[PDB]
RNA sequence: CCAACUUCUUAGAGGGACAAGUGGCGUUCAGCCACCCGAGAUUGAGCAAUAACAGGUCUGUGAUGCCCUUAGAUGUCCGGGGCUGCACGCGCGCUACACUGACUGGCUCAGCGUGUGCCUACCCUACGCCGGCAGGCGCGGGUAACCCGUUGAACCCCAUUCGUGAUGGGGAUCGGGGAUUGCAAUUAUUCCCCAUGAACGAGGAAUUCCCAGUAAGUGCGGGUCAUAAGCUUGCGUUGAUUAAG
């Protein structure tokens, strides 16, 4: 109910490039909280999973950056 | 770019008494110093040719030491003279940035100074009083009982 | 009020003060009986100095 | 027990009602025949000949 | 035909209570491109029926002083939102809209400024503009009080509670607590 | 070059609440811009759909042959928006009742007449003065009894 | 075609020609850039280190506009609200000499020029090459 | 709020009693008439008499009213 | 020399009235004073008592 | 007396100097537009100055 | 005349809305409720009776009765101090408790109004050049729809950083320095800089104000003013949730 981590381990980030491009809905908020991470490496890292090409960008305002999976078949 | 992290990490650092915490960065770790405040920090890290983005528990010692170095002296680092806490001081005439225990040490000196030629400001520290002048009949209550 | 005591009432005085304004290419020797028309006590009339 | 939450349109409102202004009479028809009519109130303003579904049909009505 | 924030068309929506088509205004006659308008809307009464439901969506939204006037600051909260709202399901965002509109308006409350026997005593029913003034101030209240010391932005804390009161799971604060409304209306019947 | 057609054209205002602004429209080919700016480039870009929304339901090939531009004057950020929205809108129903048929006019009036009016009519309401024993208008200052 | 500086975005015309005077390092930049804190109603120094090319970059796009702009017009226009602790906030003036140095550092640039008045203008050789730069970054909205 | 003070009612039952001769059921001409007429000290009262001469006309063209 | 603005011209005119109004109120109150009036013109002004018993004046 | 110093705080900006123009009060006393008249009979002639009120 | 005109702006006149028109109710009375047309189908305020109150004010007034005091004067002046003193209680208010936010930078919108004085010294400020800031000088304009001033107001808008932590929320307290007003700044005038970083997590009983450009947010200007607004009186801006009982 308190402090989270920044700077990744291992094991959370084999975990984050394994399922965190593939369900729908993707947003720094969802996975500071569903990781174990704070954000603002929420904000860091997804902004190079759209560098990567793992996923798609849609909104992108300054309040609220909103990704989500990518085209599947 | 820290996709995972590199090989050391400090939990806590070191720096002159107080242990800044590891998972800020560095232009609001170093707050945590008595005497380094949220526009001084900045100040010293642009002159230690550092980048602003990196965290707390990264910077190598030689980054640790040189902005533990800037700050201790900073009137030859081309800091201007009015950006320092001890302008033109009360014992020596000279102009530092206190830092330390030593800030403390500075700040109560100046208090025991009033409180021994019994100016007016030093009877109000060795009572319980306001200083700069504020009313009492109403507010400030909960520092009396 | 003239003292502190009421129910804090306040009156808006207030002044509207109108003002025109007239050209004319006249000599001007005969402003002065433009002048002598009328006393007309509520008006400010004023003649400009004639060199442009 | 197990009632149907049943819906009706209401006829002519019959005024305020309940003792500060909040509560109007209404008299409902439901729906189905236009026989079967109770008057009912609801809280909220009304505009007569609309349709409101009353969660349990039959209770009471504002008599002493 | 008018796609409301530049898409998702207002045809496919069908509301689905025949008590409320009179009070919910998604139609093509009340169908604009973004909710923000000159209103006049309570200068004569039950013309608060035929403003349509995402702008008074958006009008219930801005509440606490410090965001009360900033119209231009939550018209993006429900646009960011819709988006957000048709990721996690594939629909159109109206239609879940006036899907919790129908269920967290309730059905039964009380009334009684004596002897309180809960609070109120008298169990009442309901007009169906209370049940839709009651179904926007629910779904923006717990929208707000779920997110105000947490991580999660207004925008998915207002769409992932209103497509949680779309489909009715008492996970909602607009749900789990319309019901103690209707339990305490059966409790003082 | 004034070879053809001297002064073809009106100019038409529409306000909101200080916020006037006049379109002035000429004959030409397909121009749309405020204060020197495109109606695309504009400052607050949340209120796009509502400042190019006569050109939405109305048509932008069909309605080509204008080359409106306005000034703006006063107001604020949404009120100069709504002053735009009003004049565009109400230039080219002053257009065609000057230089083409009613019968278009009343063609086009049927559009922005059935979607909400105020495209086409000057919203009255307006400052509404403060009085002297409260902080704004109807408000009040906190009576205390004890 | 024809694409002047009007019918471009002008948040990102600022991202543009800052970069452009970044570049072409021909700008006379004061020694005591980093530590100014920007106008005193505000507590933090600016966050980007070269803020001194996009405020150049804004000073000579607003004087684009406004002819006869001097240092104590530029000071109205990038004065913003001071929030004065415990009492309630207010506007107060922008820094004098951040204004005064980046207007004699553009006329070093040669793309400001004074007036039969007082103020500033911005020469046709200012004009001419900003007008280049927004055919560019109109050029790249598209690139 | 519409409801007549005595002075409009009573000034515009002397016009009708005394100049039927000249009036209409249209309230613009009866607005000129008055206007010409009577010795009326501003706009709002003229046409706020007009209105109820207007009103007994389609009443006393029905039957006998206090005529 | 130099003269004054507008908004200060007409204030003084009228605080000019009201002072011999107040004078002229003290001395001729016996006398049936009953008010005056100015006329100011860029020569000699004129001042007109309304005195009831111009007699006595 | 010594006329030296009899009147010799000096009389100059403060509300010590500024007084009223008919009435000779030193407080309350309305300094625009060279009024420098008193509050409270300011508005004996208010009518007299011109100032009519709304009506 | 090396052009015309008044839409925008400012006034002046006149017009315009009357419950007029159409249904429905009502004694087919007074009138009410709906619409259509229209900018508007109740704009907002001022004045405001009869009779009173032992209401307040003799500290506003050369309004004033009576009493008191009048030179070791309750007159008046000068200097210092006080009206700001603080175990506490109450009333107006301001800033907050954050992420619907704070930063840092871009970006664009106002209106009401005020300005150099008879005594009375001192006004509003453009521009240029010094200063990291408040500020300092030189140089103009303005007795004002002529200049400040197209009053580039804040909120809001767009990107950046921060990540639910009494935190980059909050900025009380307090040390040291720097300027300005002034005859004089101590018991800090105000402003500036650096540092210090307190409670405070939405508030019990109770209680206030308000129903449309309203509440509320948000700044601006008059008053006081040598220096000065958390007050007051006005102005615009953004703009509603509830109700027609
Ligand atoms: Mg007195
Ligand atoms: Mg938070």
């Amino acid at each position: 109910k308190l402090n989270n981590l920044v700077l990744f381990d291992k094991a959370t980030y084999d975990k984050l490039c394994k399922e965190v491009p593939n369900y729908k809905l993707i947003t720094p908020a969802v996975v500071s909280e569903r990781l174990k991470i704070r954000g603002s490496l929420a904000r860091a890292a997804l902004q190079e999973l759209l560098s990567k090409g793992l996923i798609k960008l849609v909104s992108k305002h300054r309040a609220q950056v909103i990704y989500t999976r990518n085209t599947k078949g | 770019m820290s996709l995972v992290i590199p090989e050391k990490f400090q939990h806590i650092l070191r720096v002159l008494n107080t242990n800044i915490d590891g998972r800020r960065k560095i232009a609001f770790a170093i707050t945590a110093i008595k005497g380094v405040g949220r526009r001084y920090a900045h100040v010293v890290l642009r002159k230690a040719d550092i980048d602003l983005t990196k965290r707390a528990g990264e910077l190598t010692e030689d980054e640790v030491e040189r902005v533990i170095t800037i700050m201790q002296n900073p009137r030859q680092y081309k800091i201007p003279d009015w950006f320092l806490n001890r302008q033109k001081d009360v014992k020596d005439g000279k102009y530092s940035q206190v830092l330390a225990n030593g800030l403390d040490n500075k700040l109560r000196e100046d208090l025991e100074r009033l409180k021994k030629i019994r100016a007016h400001r030093g009877l109000r520290h060795f009572w319980g009083l306001r200083v700069r002048g504020q009313h009492t009949k109403t507010t400030g209550r909960r520092g009396r009982t | 009020t003239p003292c502190g005591e009421g129910s804090k009432t306040w009156d808006r005085f207030q002044m509207r003060i109108h003002k025109r304004l007239i050209d004319l290419h006249s000599p001007s020797e005969i402003v002065k009986q433009i002048t002598s028309i009328s006393i007309e006590p509520g008006v400010e009339v004023e003649v400009t100095i004639a060199d442009a | 027990r197990v009632q149907p939450i049943k819906l009706a349109r209401v006829t002519k409102v019959l005024g305020r009602t309940g003792s500060q202004g909040q509560c109007t009479q209404v008299r409902v028809e439901f729906m189905d025949d236009t026989s079967r009519s109770i008057i009912r109130n609801v809280k909220g303003p009304v505009r007569e000949g609309d349709v409101l579904t009353l969660l349990e049909s039959e209770r009471e009505a504002r008599r002493l | 035909d008018i796609k409301l924030f530049g898409k998702w068309s207002t045809d496919d929506v069908q509301i689905n209570d025949i008590s409320l088509q009179d009070y919910i205004a998604v139609k093509e006659k009340y169908a604009k491109y973004l909710p923000h308008s000159a209103g006049r809307y309570a200068a004569k009464r039950f013309r608060k029926a035929q403003c349509p439901i995402v702008e008074r969506l958006t009008n219930s939204m801005m509440m606490h002083g410090r965001n009360n006037g900033k119209k231009l600051m939550t018209v993006r909260i429900v646009k960011h939102a819709f988006e957000i709202i048709h990721l996690l399901t594939g629909e159109n965002p109206l239609q879940v809209l006036v899907n919790a509109i129908i269920n967290s308006g309730p059905r039964e409350d009380s009334t009684r400024i004596g002897r309180a026997g809960t609070v109120r005593r008298q169990a009442v029913d309901v007009s169906p503009l209370r049940r839709v003034n009651q179904a926007i101030w629910l779904l923006c209240t717990g929208a707000r009080e779920a997110a105000f010391r947490n991580i999660k932005t207004i925008a998915e804390c207002l769409a992932d509670e209103l497509i949680n009161a779309a489909k009715g799971s008492s996970n909602s604060y607009a749900i789990k607590k319309k019901d103690e409304l209707e339990r305490v209306a059966k409790s003082n019947r | 070059m004034p070879s053809k057609g001297p002064l073809q054209s009106v100019q038409v205002f529409g306000r909101k609440k200080t916020a006037t602004a006049v379109a002035h429209c000429k004959r030409g080919n397909g121009l749309i811009k405020v204060n020197g700016r495109p109606l695309e480039m504009i400052e607050p870009r949340t209120l796009q759909y509502k400042l190019l929304e006569p050109v939405l339901l109305l048509g932008k090939e069909r309605f080509a042959g204008v080359d409106i531009r306005v000034r703006v004057k006063g107001g604020g950020h949404v009120a100069q928006i709504y002053a735009i929205r009003q004049s565009i809108s109400k230039a080219l129903v002053a257009y065609y009742q000057k230089y083409v048929d009613e019968a278009s006019k009343k063609e086009i009036k049927d559009i922005l007449i059935q979607y909400d009016r105020t495209l086409l009519v000057a919203d009255p309401r307006r400052c509404e003065s403060k009085k002297f024993g409260g902080p704004g208008a109807r408000a009040r200052y906190q009576k205390s009894y004890r | 075609p024809g694409v002047t500086v009007k019918d471009v975005n002008q948040q990102e015309f600022v991202r543009a020609l800052a970069a452009f005077l970044k570049k072409s390092g021909k700008l006379k930049v004061p020694e005591w850039v980093d530590t100014v804190k920007l106008a005193k109603h505000k507590e933090l120094a600016p966050y980007d280190e070269n803020w001194f090319y996009t405020r150049a970059a804004s000073t000579a796009r607003h004087l684009y506009l406004r002819g006869g702009a001097g240092v104590g017009s530029m000071t109205k226009i990038y004065g913003g609200r001071q929030r004065n602790g415990v009492m309630p906030s207010h506007f107060s003036r922008g820094s004098k000499s951040v204004a005064r140095r980046v207007l004699q550092a553009l006329e070093g640039l040669k793309m400001v020029e004074k007036d039969q008045d007082g103020g500033r203008k911005l020469t046709p050789q200012g004009q001419r090459d900003l007008d280049r730069i927004a055919g560019q970054v109109a050029a790249a909205n598209k690139k | 709020g519409r409801v007549r003070t005595k002075t409009v009612k009573k000034a515009a039952r002397v016009i009708i009693e005394k100049y039927y001769t000249r009036l209409g059921n249209d309230f613009h001409t009866n607005k000129r008439v008055c206007e010409e007429i009577a010795i009326i000290p501003s706009k709002k009262l003229r046409n706020k008499i007009a209105g109820y001469v207007t009103h007994l006309m389609k009443r006393i063209q029905r039957g006998p009213v206090r005529g | 020399a130099v003269q004054i603005s507008k908004k200060r011209k007409f204030v003084a005119d009228g605080i000019f009235k009201a002072e011999l109004n107040e004078f002229l109120t003290r001395e001729l109150a016996e006398d049936g004073y009953s008010g005056v009036e100015v006329r100011v013109t860029p020569t000699r002004t004129e001042i007109i008592i309304l005195a009831t018993r111009t007699q006595n004046v | 007396g010594h006329q030296q110093l009899y009147w010799s705080h000096p009389r100059k900006f403060g509300q010590g100097s500024r007084s009223c123009r008919v009435c000779s009060n030193r407080h309350g006393l309305i300094r625009k537009y060279g009024l420098n008249m008193c509050r409270q009979c300011f508005r004996q002639y208010a009518k007299d100055i011109g100032f009519i009120k709304l009506d």
